[PDB]
């Protein structure tokens, strides 16, 4: 059902999507009950086009825990790796 | 924010 997935994205020149969540995020769209960041939205052009969906949850990045992580940190994190973020996430298959 | 493009 649920799978950790590792996926690497390119920046080109970011990332090319949005997260939602974290411990103070107010939420997210996909399991309101999990303080989890989540992929909301994916540029269909980008670098994540093909590597990512809505509804994923990111819960390592280039090594770093995703759990319980507040939302601004986990913006920044992914913001200041220069290159390529390895990405470990929750999927529905 | 809700929702932060990266």
């Amino acid at each position: 059902s649920s799978m950790e997935i590792r996926v690497r994205v390119e920046k080109d020149p970011e990332l090319g999507f949005s997260i939602s969540g974290g411990v103070g995020g107010r939420g997210n769209p996909f399991r309101p009950d999990d303080d989890g960041i989540f992929v909301t939205r994916v540029q269909p052009e980008g670098p994540a086009s093909k590597l990512l969906q809505p509804g994923d949850k990111i819960i390592q990045a280039n090594g770093y825990s995703f759990i319980n992580i507040e939302h601004g940190q986990a913006v920044s994190l992914l913001k200041t790796f220069q290159n390529t973020v390895e990405l470990i996430i929750v999927r529905e298959v | 924010g809700y929702e932060t493009w990266v």
